[PDB]
């Protein structure tokens, strides 16, 4: 009773089209939209019965459904607008009552791409006062001049992601909070025992996806056009 | 042995427009009404609410004012499962109630028309097509099937509660069931020739018309439909073919519960 | 606006209970349905009441639904970290695919969590490619103590944040700071914040 | 669709001059949707009283219309008819 959306997070320009799409493998006939926005509860914008159709849904206004199939439903937004701002799930589900719900995509409509930019990432390692007063070690992970705000900072060790010991800010801050549009940055802390840290084959990474233009965007300016890219930092453990 | 009958009927005349109306007959007499104008049911004889509580009763409507907003949107959510497939204009007819007989034993029923074609049915614990009806709708089937809380309602509403109430409104309306009303017989006649013998007023349905010469029943009188007055009585006619000459000597003659053996006799 | 979440957030510490209700005026009610949302995710069902009165249970959690009431309520027993999330309501106006759900804007709980030994501490680290480059770590304090920004716009502190070693049945808060500058040192980095007498802070 | 059949009759055994009751009764059409006249010589009568509509165990309509009207030697009564499943609409006259 699985469900997949895709992708899980976009930037967009106002004016641009997007496609929000989802997929089911449960054989379900029926699928469902929804938008999240804070202080409003889950709201409906369209749905499915089955492939080649689609129904509107409470607020379908600026939305265009495709139902090509029975595993796909997609969320199409011809002129996309910043008031389309927002979390959006997908569902699922047979006949009865239930439906299964997808993990979500976030979407930014923004009015100008004029300062998107990707980050700078700096891993920061241990202090050996702290590994003799605790005997544990703690990482930081550093996200820098990045905008807009939407990053996903996951740590991994020796090539799995790793979440126990691991907390990252809940809000980017902004590194300039007199200006219009100003960069962000986050920061995150990886703890482990001491000798974890100090064992030499352990490879720590801190990774941060950032999500910016597509390789499809327009970009006018002299620098390098900040895609969506995985900018990441990375040190070994030592005695 | 009386037979108690809502008949709903609902029109959906496109996506957005739609209106349902019913009323209810126990036998041949009108004790309820609902007008889609109408927020409750309306009462057509005082004893309407039978042996019910005005909690029962009250309880009872509640369940029916979200029926019928509930049904409305389903059909309409059913139609946008099935499209193009079938489409508006759509009439769907509901026939439900329960047949009360000697003492205790009864038979509750539940059956439903499409576009005026009888096709589905509640029988024991769910929603069944009947023969002939088309294939398409089993998947409307397995939708409505799929809602148990409406099962257990409607099962509870045939085998417990529909009786009950007719047990009751029975006993409440005794007096009315059981009216008696004399006939009023008049004599025409039209070219082809043709006599006519107008039988009007009477209750309850049950009569005899024969036109006679004497003690002779005719063969060739025709009966006609029984037709309703608005007083709730009945009319009927009987025709009978004449050479113009013969109606010398003819009688219409009419036999009936309310006129305790008098018969009458009506000569031309 | 047919379904009510109350109260709109709560602040409870580690191992209190709590209730989170919900009113709702849907008709007709066939289901009523609570889903646990962290911040950032998607919604994971924790019980779903079916009955006219009806109870469940799901761990921690337990639930109730009255429908002549329109009233349901959550109940969370031994409150732990995680469960802070959005709790949100969903009423079922069908007992089948022909139904809407209504949804509750919800209700945001967040867990102070209970720091056992604290330890109170602000330490340097090293940027593993630029040697000149540092953090300063302030941690290992406990909930009472409250991170504050500083007077130095070209300073950057983030807010409290709180870790758990699961393995080692562990927490911890940090807050970390840095600046543009090299006029700046990590005895200097908290100031702006009332930070315990016994804070160590290493040569 | 089916065609609407129109059965016009009175409630009292009419005779001239004399207030009475009359009967228009439309059976076996569907669609349900219906529009139904009476008339007195070819204008609609205006106090007209209708039934709740209803149908029979073949699922067909049916409805009576009645007024107030008094027979007289000259004065036509009938009862006008439109449905769906008519060209044009159907008059039946009332004959004693
Ligand atoms: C193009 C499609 C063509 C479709 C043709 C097939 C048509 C067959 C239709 C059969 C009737 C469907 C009616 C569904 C009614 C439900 O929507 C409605 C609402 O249900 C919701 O609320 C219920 C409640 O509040 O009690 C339950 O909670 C339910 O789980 C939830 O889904 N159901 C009701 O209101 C329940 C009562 C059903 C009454 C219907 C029977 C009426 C006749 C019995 C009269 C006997 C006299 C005593
Ligand atoms: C209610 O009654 C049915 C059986 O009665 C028939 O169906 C009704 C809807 C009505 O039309 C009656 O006049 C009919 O005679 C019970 O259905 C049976 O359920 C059992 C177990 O639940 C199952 O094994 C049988 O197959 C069913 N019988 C038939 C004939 O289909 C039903 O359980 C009753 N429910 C309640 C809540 O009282
Ligand atoms: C039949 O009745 C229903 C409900 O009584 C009517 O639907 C309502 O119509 C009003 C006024 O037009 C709307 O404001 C409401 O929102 C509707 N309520 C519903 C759908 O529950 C319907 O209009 C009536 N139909 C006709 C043809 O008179
Ligand atoms: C729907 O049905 C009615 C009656 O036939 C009609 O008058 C009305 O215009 C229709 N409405 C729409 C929106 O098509």
């Amino acid at each position: 009773a699985a469900v997949t959306q895709s992708p899980r997070n976009k930037v967009a320009v106002t004016g641009g089209k997007v496609t929000l799409s989802c997929n089911q493998t449960n054989n379900h006939n029926n699928m469902y939209w929804y938008r999240q926005d804070t202080g409003h509860g889950l709201r409906l914008i369209h749905y499915s019965y089955g492939a080649g159709s689609t129904e509107k849904g409470d607020i379908p206004d600026g939305y265009k459904a495709s139902r090509p199939s029975q595993e796909n439903f997609s969320l199409i937004l011809e002129l996309a607008t910043p008031s389309q701002t927002s979390v959006y799930f997908c569902a699922s589900g047979d006949e009865g009552y239930t439906q299964y719900f997808g993990p979500g995509t976030r979407l930014l409509v923004l009015e100008d791409l004029r300062n998107v930019t990707p980050p700078k990432v700096s891993l920061f390692e241990p202090s050996k006062a702290e590994i003799s007063h605790t005997q544990k070690a703690t990482l930081v992970c550093l996200a820098t001049g990045f905008y807009p705000d939407h990053v996903e900072l996951s740590w991994w060790v020796n090539g799995k992601e790793v979440h126990s010991g691991v907390c990252t800010d809940p809000q980017p801050l902004k590194e300039q909070p007199a200006l219009n549009d100003s960069r962000y940055s986050l920061s995150s802390r990886l703890r482990v025992s001491a000798t974890f840290w100090q064992n030499p084959r352990n490879h720590f990474r801190c990774q941060v996806q950032f999500y910016g233009l597509s390789e499809n965007d327009e970009w006018t300016q002299d620098r390098a056009k900040p895609v969506t890219q995985i900018v990441s930092a990375e040190a070994w453990g030592r005695a | 042995n009386y037979t108690f009958r809502c008949l709903q009927m609902s029109s959906f005349a496109n996506r957005s427009w739609s209106r349902t109306d019913s009323v209810v007959w126990l036998g041949d007499l009108q004790t309820h009404r609902w007008s889609n104008d109408s927020a409750t049911i309306s009462f057509t004889k005082p004893w309407s609410q039978g042996k019910l509580s005005n909690q029962q009763w009250e309880k009872l409507q509640h369940m029916f004012q979200v029926y019928r907003v509930s049904f409305t949107r389903d059909i309409q959510e059913l139609v946008k499962m099935m499209s193009p497939k079938e489409d508006y204009p759509i009439e769907i007819q509901l026939s439900a109630g329960c047949e009360m007989y000697p003492g205790n034993a009864s038979e509750s029923f539940l059956h439903v028309a499409f576009q005026g074609k009888y096709v589905v049915r509640f029988w024991g614990t769910s929603w069944q097509t009947v023969p002939g009806a088309p294939s398409w709708l089993d998947l409307p089937i397995k939708v409505l099937n799929a809602d148990q809380g409406t099962s257990a309602t409607v099962q509870m509403l045939l085998n417990d509660t529909c009786p009950l109430f007719v047990r009751g409104l029975l006993e409440a309306g005794k007096s009315d069931l059981e009216k008696q009303e004399k006939p009023v017989a008049w004599l025409s006649s039209v070219p082809s020739r043709q006599l006519v013998c107008h039988v009007s007023g009477f209750y309850p349905k049950p009569v005899w018309v024969m036109w006679m010469r004497g003690d002779q029943e005719q063969q060739g009188t025709h009966r006609g439909d029984f037709l309703p007055n608005a007083d709730e009585t009945w009319y009927l006619q009987a025709t009978l073919d004449v050479e113009a000459g013969e109606e010398a000597g003819l009688a219409c003659r009419v036999k009936h519960s309310s006129l305790g053996g008098q018969d009458i006799i009506l000569y031309w | 606006t047919q379904v009510e979440q109350s109260p709109q957030s709560l602040v409870v510490r580690q191992g209190e209970n709590c209730v989170l209700q919900c009113n709702y005026s849907v008709t007709p009610d066939n289901h009523l349905r609570w889903f646990k949302q962290d911040t950032g995710k998607g919604l994971v069902s924790l019980t779903v009441l079916v009955d006219q009165k009806d109870k469940t249970s799901n761990g921690r959690y337990s639930a109730t639904l009255d429908k002549d009431a329109k009233h349901s309520t959550l109940h969370i027993t031994a409150t732990l970290l995680d469960d802070t999330a959005t709790y949100i309501c969903v009423v079922g106006d069908r007992g089948s695919a022909l139904g809407r759900l209504h949804f509750g804007a919800g209700t945001q709980l967040i867990v102070i969590p209970d720091i056992q030994n604290p330890d109170p501490a602000v330490y340097q680290l090293r940027d593993s490619k630029s040697s000149d480059k540092s953090v300063c770590l302030f941690t290992d304090f406990d909930s009472q103590t409250n991170v504050s920004q500083s007077k130095d716009s070209d300073v950057y502190i983030t807010d409290k944040c709180v870790l758990d070693m699961r393995s080692m049945d562990f927490k911890s808060n940090s807050a970390v700071a840095w600046s543009n500058k090299s006029d700046f040192a990590c005895a200097n980095a908290f100031n702006n914040s009332i930070i315990p007498e016994d804070t160590f802070f290493p040569s | 669709q089916k065609t609407p059949q129109i059965q016009v009759y009175s409630r009292h055994p009419p005779e001239n001059g004399k207030p009475n009751i009359l009967n228009c009764y439309v059976t076996q059409f569907h669609p349900p949707h219906i529009e139904i006249q009476m008339l007195k010589n070819g204008k609609k009568i205006p106090k007209v009283e209708m039934s709740d509509m209803s149908f029979s165990k073949d699922w067909s309509f049916y409805i009576l219309a009645h007024t107030e009207f008094t027979p007289t030697e000259t004065d036509t009564y009938a009862c006008r008819v439109k449905h769906a499943s008519m060209a044009e609409p159907k008059t039946v006259y009332w004959d004693r």
